[PDB]
């Protein structure tokens, strides 16, 4: 039962760390996607001009 | 894209106005020659000076 408590705490800590890593990667990929869409917007505006 | 289309429309309308005015201007220049051009064409079809 004790080990179970330690494993639950470790699982929660690992889940928090992995959530932080996943959200960091997601923010990076979101920034890249926004940059790509903004560049595409610039290209579309140039084409219209 | 909407902003680009709007600015393209604005420049299109401005250019349309400017070109219409400038064509109205060049109309007088064209009319200045119309007579000589017509005389030359008549002479060319007749094969002799009009």
């Amino acid at each position: 039962l004790a080990d179970a408590d330690a494993m639950h705490a470790k699982a929660l800590a690992d889940a928090k760390a992995e959530s932080e890593k996943v959200t960091e990667e997601a923010k990076q990929d979101s920034e890249r996607i926004a940059a790509q869409l903004s560049e595409q917007a610039g290209s579309e505006a140039e084409r219209i001009k | 894209r909407a902003q680009a289309s709007g600015e393209v429309a604005q420049t299109l309308t401005q250019a349309d106005q400017q070109l219409s005015a400038q064509g109205d201007q060049v109309r007088s220049g064209l009319e200045s020659s119309v007579d000589g051009l017509s005389a030359k064409l008549a002479s060319r079809i007749l094969g002799v000076d009009v």
